[PDB]
């Protein structure tokens, strides 16, 4: 039972190494990146219209740092007047 | 009281006995 | 709120990226002129007839490579290779520039990579074929960034991480919008155990493209697992399943493992533990109805069947996993560990110790195998060998939080006697780890600490004995009460000593 408790503590930590099959990247997997020779650039410029706002709120919640404040302005050079 | 409630048989070592009380049928090839 | 699915990011994108990108019908103009032919890929498309028709009509190479991509989606790797080879034999590519031939060579490189991924065998041969195709593509057209991406992936497979990182640095200098470069860089950093940097790269890839294959959310869940925020990992994995409900059983496997971890470490009562464990078993069985030969699922089920005293079926599954997945050393180590655990009931101490040694040699990260090896050394009455092995393991792994190892070291040092200070240190560390893990502290450690402190500090020994008595409650024995009475007698606490003696 001591080894059973040790197994419960460790669980399946070192068995996640094989589960890295999703890390592999292949060009042919994406359906629309290949339909034209320049479809890669078309898809790369298709998401520039989208931003963080267009993301789903639950996926926005997944972006956790490992809100703007009114008194931090962005610098200018010509000003106004 | 959650600290004392969580202390039970599986933490004490009766985990194998607890799993033995759980019966389920699988579609094993072997 | 808005539903989180593939249709959400479809509706976010324009209809050009909705309908055109997922067309299963290919339009092929004929050599006679304005005549075209539409072939639906839902039906059983023959590779040879389609290639002959495309060669006869001399269609644009985009149609050939699109048909190759669809046959890749169909799994027809040999058919896609035939398409690429006959495309190289077609008149259009021969009369085109070297850029088209380089693109088709890179497609053949990706075909070799996909065959290697789908088979996990013949790595050297497919790697050499892919390297030759990529070298031909680079010689014909060195200006294509896809050749650099392929070079980086080739270096990553051959564990040439530095050169691949240099290639991805060059690609980032060229443009920062390359999603594949970010994914490859994050894969390399994860391989180099740089989890946080890969986590920022995964977040950047997710923000740039939520519909990119491979799924970044798998890596985000892995990083959350490394940062203990497994709840967000499970949430992201559920979102991934919503986006990718097909051919993504690995996400279900990770969800099942996370559920098992939550059941092990969070169940507040026996009934809740039983309910969660049965729910995890039912979910695992439901995942098994799609794939019944996945070795990791058999390895996970082996633990449950070992707990069910079904050692024979555990042996059968372990031998099957060893026969199939002998390439993966982790499965060999796990199977050897389970065989040693089975033989422990049979008390085959030599055989179990040998199996533990083989498990250690297969995968050094299996701490449980080494602890079982030490237990088998204790079983064969090899006290000195077990002590030397435990000291070696502790000095090599001073940062490891193996509480039971430190408890065993404290007990062994108390038996030795001369190493009492090391016993005090290890038992205090065991107590601290158990308190941080909210696990029931064994009173035997307190008894050993009191015995050691008898010659050093009677106050600390009495305090530890009182803590042990409070932990035991009604399980107090005659020896504990007698030692408490003697402690109070030496403390001149006549009343308390008399009560303890009574």
């Amino acid at each position: 039972r001591l080894l059973s408790a040790l197994f419960s503590k460790d669980n399946f930590r070192y068995l996640m190494n094989e589960t890295s099959d999703g890390l592999d990247v292949n060009y042919l997997r994406i359906p629309g990146i290949i339909e034209n020779e320049k479809s890669l650039g078309k898809l790369f410029s298709s998401y520039k219209n989208l931003a963080i706002e267009n993301l789903h709120p639950d996926d926005r919640l997944l972006l956790v740092d490992p809100s703007p404040v009114f008194f931090l302005r962005r610098p200018q050079y010509v000003s106004d007047g | 009281k959650l600290e004392s409630m969580v202390k039970s048989n599986y933490r004490n070592g009766g985990l194998d006995r607890i799993i033995s009380k759980i019966d389920f049928d699988f579609d094993l090839e072997l | 709120m808005s539903l989180l699915d593939q249709d959400y990011y479809l509706s976010a994108l324009p209809e050009d990226k909705r309908a055109e990108l997922v067309t299963l019908q290919l339009t092929i103009p004929l050599k006679s002129g304005d005549e075209v032919v539409t072939i639906d890929f839902n039906e059983d498309v023959d590779v040879s007839q389609l290639c002959v028709l495309l060669e006869s009509e001399n269609a644009r190479p985009d149609l050939w490579l699109s048909a190759a991509k669809v046959f890749v989606s169909k799994g027809n790797i040999a058919g896609s290779q035939e398409i690429i080879r006959k495309a190289l034999q077609s008149n259009v590519i021969l009369d085109s520039s070297a850029s088209v031939t380089s693109l088709f060579h890179n497609f053949s490189f990706w075909l070799s990579l996909m065959e290697y991924v789908s088979t996990n065998s013949r790595e050297d041969q497919f790697l050499e074929y892919a390297s030759n195709s990529l070298q031909a593509s680079n010689s014909l057209d060195s200006g294509l960034i896809l050749n650099g991406i392929g070079n980086g992936v080739l270096y990553a497979k051959s564990r040439r991480y530095d050169e691949a990182l240099k290639e991805f640095d060059n690609l980032l200098k060229k443009k920062s919008t390359n999603i594949l470069a970010i994914l490859g860089k994050a894969q390399i950093l994860y391989k180099r155990q740089k989890y946080s940097q890969a986590l920022e790269l995964y977040q950047k890839a997710l923000t740039i493209n939520p519909l990119i294959v491979p799924d970044p959310r798998l890596g985000i869940g892995l990083c959350f697992w490394h940062l203990n925020n497994k709840q967000l990992a499970e949430q992201a994995w559920h979102n991934s399943l919503k986006v990718h409900p097909q051919n993504n059983l690995n996400t279900k496997i990770l969800i099942c493992l996370a559920k098992f971890d939550y059941c092990f470490n969070e169940s507040k009562d026996d009934d809740e533990f039983t309910a969660l464990y049965r729910e995890s078993l039912e979910f695992l069985h439901s995942c098994l109805k799609e794939d019944a030969k996945h070795p990791l699922l058999l390895m996970v089920l082996a633990s449950y069947y070992f707990s069910k005293e079904d050692y024979e079926k555990v042996e059968k599954l372990c031998n099957l996993v060893l026969k199939e997945n002998s390439r993966n050393a982790a499965f060999v180590s796990a199977s050897h560990f389970w065989l040693a655990r089975v033989a422990y009931h049979k008390e085959d101490y030599v055989q179990a110790q040998k199996q533990f040694k083989q498990a250690e040699d297969s995968q050094n990260s299996n701490t449980l195998a080494k602890l079982g090896y030490a237990q088998c050394l204790i079983a064969r009455n090899e006290v000195g060998d077990a002590t030397i092995y435990l000291e070696k393991f502790f000095k090599e792994n001073q940062d490891s939080k193996s509480s039971e190892m430190m408890l065993l070291l404290g007990i062994i040092y108390s038996q030795s006697g001369k190493s009492y200070y090391k016993a005090i240190i290890f038992l205090e560390k065991y107590v601290a780890v158990c308190q941080e893990e909210n696990y029931p502290i064994l009173p035997e450690a307190y008894l050993v600490l009191s015995r050691v402190y008898e010659n050093k500090d009677l106050n600390v020994a009495l305090d530890y004995l009182m803590k042990a008595n409070d932990i035991l409650g009604d399980k107090a024995n005659v020896y504990v009460l007698n030692n408490l009475g003697i402690y109070h007698f030496f403390r001149n606490n006549v009343s308390q000593s008399s009560d303890f003696f009574a």
